[PDB]
RNA sequence: AAGCAGCUUUACAGAUCAAUGGCGGAGGGAGGUCAACAUCAAGAACUGUGGGCCUUUUAUUGCCUAUAGAACUUAUAACGAACAUGGUUCUUGCCUUUUACCAGAAC
RNA sequence: AGUGAUCUAGAAAG
């Protein structure tokens, strides 16, 4: 089996890609329409909470995320979903 | 600190992880005739940014970089100070 | 943690590392050299624990006391702790004495404080025949240590010493195993425990004796108690074998 | 500097000998 | 309520209008208002007489709309959830 | 080891490994060429001003601008010489 | 690494070593981790931290000498005005000729002649063809324009002192003396190294200096610990504090200052340790400040220690000579004798 | 937000006291320093089940796709906010030999 | 003009 723990937490299996609360095909069906796409850059200083803001938007979009521990469901620790490189997990920092 | 065999005072000490030493090394690469000395590179730097300040960081682990600066005000007084108050440490807010 | 919580699970008393939070932090700068090196050595122990985890196995069904409890030969009751200690002292004395006597070494005498002494100057054939090994001696000295602890509790319960004297006595015993017990002679790796107890004594005293000055009275025996329990953890399989 | 738990000078809150009080 | 929200959730798709006057218009819904005013682009148009034409861009007053046809995809849009 | 000083380990050294910092520790010919260049710069400066005025505010033909621009230099070169 | 990290610059020296440029110490730590752990997966030696120097002028060239390999080129150098440096640093002025000449005449106060004679803006420098028409008609120099500009580009991409980039220089052509005989297509090849050499002579005649990039630093610290922060800014060489912001409604101050990049190694660690974690700082170079290093590069006999950091008056010489030895250019150092005739060099040395 | 109409109904009183459907009832709750069995470190790494699939008929497993439910553990990665011992090999230390040991590594 | 860096540790048999 290919393994990626040495570099990044990443979902290799399509069966484990999390289920959206919305129907995902419906989202693709409006990708044809330029007026319905907005591209948003979340920028800001060091430790402003940008990855945490994204964690809010990710959790509210999905039914169940396999990487959620009870420490994260209860809010003791941030999910840090987009900080998924091993190096980012170790530094506590968005790098890429 | 263990892996690099560097010890800040106050911290523990261990016998070296790699007890060999490259006594064969003679090359010009880090000759003092080529190095620009401006600040002495402390061991603290060698553990803060281990891959930058060490030539052979074998088996190091990446440190956590930073947390946002703590601003937890504590209520000193017994009774006369309520839970919410403008502590003397705080700068005022002159804008109007 | 744990004070930001309002619920939790119970932990074992030996699992509450009370003194640990002190040496994970920087010592007060005015402290003398022995205290500082004590801090440094305790940090060494902590770091080496964190490097090399010995994860447990899951198929560990046959715990001793549960397995014995299934038998007709073992029965339950409840007794006072001091009674349990006195019983265990009598039992261990009986065990080692019976082992001495089955081997025919009646010319050796075992004190009720678990010193082994010859009753007479021994022949060379007697010396060869009576040359007990490290298994017996380790067993004997552990019984001696337990005997000291139980005897302090007995002194308290007789009314001979009050509670503060008891606390100081337990603390003294756990710090001075190296002088009271001689257990290092048969297992020299216990010097790690003795050294850890000394380091703990240094940091505990220089937290405790601030603005008090010298003299006995420090009875905060919980860290050294943890040291010796965690030593017994790894000494059980060795002595069983 | 004084111990806020008992008012005496020098020693800190953590190093006080009088019991804590609210 | 949901029907005006569906007409807003229809913007950017091709819709077909029929009016009280009997005209019909089919085209890309550029904007729609809570009053059911709509703007269509690249509009196929049809007269009450059945005559057909084409026009670049139109606006229609809400009161005169008889019904609006919406792409079938929208039956599973998140609008209809409880 | 700390800051590159001290033993690999105190073990096996027969010492404590304690370390403490030691408190006991007339012009040349090529120079004249700038002076030559200045006098010929002056001519081109006035030519540039006149040519810019002709281009921007007086005429639309390149040949009309260029001849009137050259008229300035043709006189100024002898005016300085 | 060059693909994945957008801001990193990677180049290879003629020494056979690889040079990586990054934004700062954490950035380098990250990409070197990537090299060791994911991508190269080999053991890699690295130097102590350095900085990108650049070479510049402090006066006009004392003589506009001719330089030759029968073809000859002469150029002179002069510092750009600070206003134009600060504007062109931001890729702004105030490429159409009339518009550019208008704003050069207007905001930057240039002569109209030089204003129209601009021939390229390139990496914080400007080339001006003030060649007089008496020797070379405009048509004849126009035949060579692209390739002489290419030579000037070579010149500013690597300088005479240390093969570091030139910055902040006006280059002025005096003349390119072209043979009447030879076919121009071959002469294309000849003029680019001679224009490089001519620019080198022009800068070395212009009282050259070494320029050092300056980090701006934003420091957030608890207000009662400002004495420690300013003491640290005194301990580091060349660092200065310009403003203190009282962060309203908090115990914090925001302290804005500067420190040179060569002096910046381990700044964050020193500040965090001295303040016991009640202070933090950010180092950045989006305002592209370049500053003169103290001392003279051409000072042959300045004192440079073997191990201690050098004194102030010998810093520029120390940086230049260490860079030269590291690159393999070199104990004599840069001088015009490398490029100009011996009689001219000795005469210049005598005349001063 | 209450005054009125709809939903919910239940302490009730009815037509009904039939024919229906809805939700419960056809072996209760809280505890135990009780026991047994199952399971707990892995492609971020889960099982069942409907349809399609290479093993020459794809079986039960490995693959594609549809769908219901995932307890405990884990990202400054671990059941345990805690922390012992032993075996083998290698390299050290103390060292007259072995046990007992010095302290780093790997398994 | 002074910041710091602190190895050990004993018993048996032969
Ligand atoms: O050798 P140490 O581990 O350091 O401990 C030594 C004593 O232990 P013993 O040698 O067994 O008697 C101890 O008394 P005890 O623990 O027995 O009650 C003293 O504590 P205190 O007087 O009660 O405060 C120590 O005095 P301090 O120096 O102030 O810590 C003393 O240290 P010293 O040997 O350097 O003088
Ligand atoms: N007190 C408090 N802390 C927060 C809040 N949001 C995020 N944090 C903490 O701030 C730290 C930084 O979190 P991130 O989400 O990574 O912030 P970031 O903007 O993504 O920072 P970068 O990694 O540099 O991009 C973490 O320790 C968070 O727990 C907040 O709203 N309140
Ligand atoms: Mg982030
Ligand atoms: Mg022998
Ligand atoms: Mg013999
Ligand atoms: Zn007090």
């Amino acid at each position: 089996r290919t393994k990626l723990q040495e570099h990044t937490i990443f979902t290799q299996l399509k069966k484990n890609i999390p289920k959206t609360r919305y129907n995902r095909d419906y989202m693709l069906s409006m990708a044809n329409i330029p007026e319905r796409i907005i591209n948003v850059g979340v920028i800001g200083p060091l430790h402003s909470g940008k990855t945490s803001l994204m964690d809010l938007l990710v959790i509210d979009s999905h039914k169940r995320i396999p990487d959620m521990s009870k420490n994260v469901e209860l809010g003791w620790k941030p999910l840090r979903y987009l900080d998924n490189l091993k190096q980012e997990i170790d530094r506590g920092l968005s790098i890429k | 600190g263990k892996a690099l065999n560097n010890a800040i005072p106050g911290g523990p000490k261990f016998e070296p992880l790699y007890p060999r030493e490259e006594e064969e090394d003679y090359n010009e690469f880090n000759s003092i005739d080529r190095v620009i000395f401006r600040v002495p590179i402390r061991s603290e730097y060698k553990v803060a940014f281990p891959h930058l300040y060490n030539s052979r960081p074998r088996s190091v682990r990446i440190p956590w970089y930073n947390n946002p600066v703590s601003c937890i005000i504590q209520n000193d007084e017994e009774y006369d100070t309520p839970a919410l108050f403008f502590d003397p440490s705080l700068n005022p807010i002159p804008h109007f | 943690f744990p004070f930001n919580r309002t619920k939790g699970k119970m932990v074992r008393a030996q699992d509450v590392a009370l003194a640990k939070k002190w040496f994970l932090q920087h010592p007060d700068e005015e402290y003398p050299v022995k205290v500082k090196v004590s801090y440094q050595k305790l940090l060494k122990n902590y770091v080496l624990n964190e490097l090399h985890p010995t994860l447990p196995t899951n198929h560990n069904k046959t715990k001793l006391l549960k397995s014995l409890k299934n038998t007709k030969y073992f029965q339950q009751t409840t007794i006072d702790w001091v009674e349990a200690g006195l019983q265990l002292c009598r039992q261990g004395h009986n065990m080692l004495n019976l082992l001495i006597h089955r081997k025919g070494l009646t010319y050796l005498h075992l004190d009720y404080n678990f010193n082994l002494k010859p009753t007479k100057t021994l022949t060379t054939k007697e010396r060869k025949k009576s040359r007990l090994g490290n298994s017996f001696h380790l067993m004997r000295e552990l019984l001696k240590m337990m005997k000291l602890i139980v005897d302090t509790h007995v002194q308290f319960r007789l009314g001979n010493v009050d509670a503060f004297q008891l606390a100081d006595g337990i603390h003294y015993i756990l710090n001075h195993i190296g002088q009271l017990t001689g257990i290092y002679r048969y297992k020299y790796k216990v010097m790690h425990q003795i050294r850890a107890c000394k380091d703990l004594k240094h940091i505990i005293y220089y937290k405790f004796n601030k603005n008090l000055g010298k003299g006995p009275g420090c009875g905060f025996w919980q860290p050294a108690w943890r040291v010796w329990l965690n030593f017994l953890r790894g000494t059980i399989p060795l002595l069983e074998r | 500097s004084f111990c806020r738990n008992c008012g005496e000078a020098g020693h800190k809150e953590k190093d006080c000998m009088e019991k804590p009080r609210k | 309520g949901i029907p005006v929200k569906l007409l807003n959730e229809a913007q950017g798709h091709i819709v077909s209008l029929e009016l009280t006057t009997g005209a019909t218009y089919r085209g890309k819904l550029v904007e729609s208002e809570d009053s059911m005013n709509v703007q269509l682009r690249d509009v196929i148009a049809t007269e009450p007489q059945g005559a057909v034409t084409h026009m670049d861009q139109i606006f229609v007053r809400g009161s005169q709309i008889k019904f609006i046809v919406v792409p079938d995809l929208l039956k599973n849009a998140p609008l209809f959830k409880k | 080891s700390y800051n590159g000083i001290g033993l690999k380990s105190a073990k096996g050294s027969s010492t404590s490994g304690h370390v403490q910092r030691s408190l006991a520790s007339r012009p040349l010919a090529v120079q004249k060429q700038i002076e030559t260049h200045m006098e010929k710069r002056e001519i081109e400066v006035q030519v540039s001003e006149l040519r810019d005025r002709l281009e921007e505010e007086e005429t639309l033909s390149e040949e009309q601008i260029d001849k009137k621009c050259e008229a300035l230099r043709a006189k100024l070169t002898n005016e300085w010489q | 690494i060059s693909k994945y990290y957008p801001g990193v610059i990677i180049k290879v020296e003629e020494s056979g070593e690889h040079v990586i440029l990054g934004n700062g110490e954490l950035y380098m730590d990250c990409l070197l981790y990537d090299l060791r752990a994911s991508y190269a997966k080999i053991e890699i030696k690295i130097s102590d931290p350095l900085t990108v120097f650049s070479e510049s002028c402090s006066n006009e060239s004392f003589a506009s000498i001719p330089v030759s390999n029968g073809l000859s080129i002469s150029v002179a150098a002069e510092p750009m005005d600070s206003k134009m440096i600060q504007d062109l640093s931001r890729n702004t002025l105030g490429d159409n000729p009339r518009k550019l000449s208008k704003i050069l005449r207007t905001e930057y106060g240039w002569d109209s002649l030089a204003s129209r004679n601009v021939w390229s803006f390139y990496n914080g420098n400007v080339l001006i063809n003030d060649t007089l028409p008496d020797e070379i008609s405009p048509e004849l120099l126009s035949k060579y324009k692209e390739q002489i500009i290419q030579g000037f580009y070579w010149a500013v991409k690597e300088g005479p002192l240390a093969e570091e980039p030139i910055y902040g220089v006006q280059y002025k052509l005096l003349s390119i003396s072209v043979p009447s005989d030879v076919n121009i297509d071959v002469m294309k090849s000849q003029i680019i190294p001679l224009m490089k050499k001519a620019c080198y002579v022009g800068l070395l005649t212009a009282i050259p200096i070494l320029l050092e990039p300056i980090y701006e630093v934003d420091i957030t610290v608890h207000a009662p610990l400002l004495p420690i922060v300013e003491e640290l800014m005194k301990k580091r060489r060349g660092s200065r504090i310009y403003k203190t912001i009282k962060v309203a409604g908090t115990p914090l101050l925001e302290v804005r200052g500067q420190v040179p990049v060569i002096e910046s190694a381990g700044f964050e660690t020193d500040l965090r340790l001295s303040t016991n974690g009640l202070g933090m700082c950010q180092l950045y170079f989006w305002h592209k400040i370049w500053r003169k290093v103290p001392g003279d590069v051409l000072d042959k006999d300045a004192f440079i220690p073997k191990l201690k950091p050098a004194p102030i008056n010998s810093l520029s010489r120390d940086f230049v000579m260490k860079t030269r030895r590291r690159k393999g250019i070199s104990n004599d150092g840069p001088t015009l004798e490398k490029y100009i005739s011996a009689e001219l060099y000795a005469q210049l040395r005598e005349n001063g």
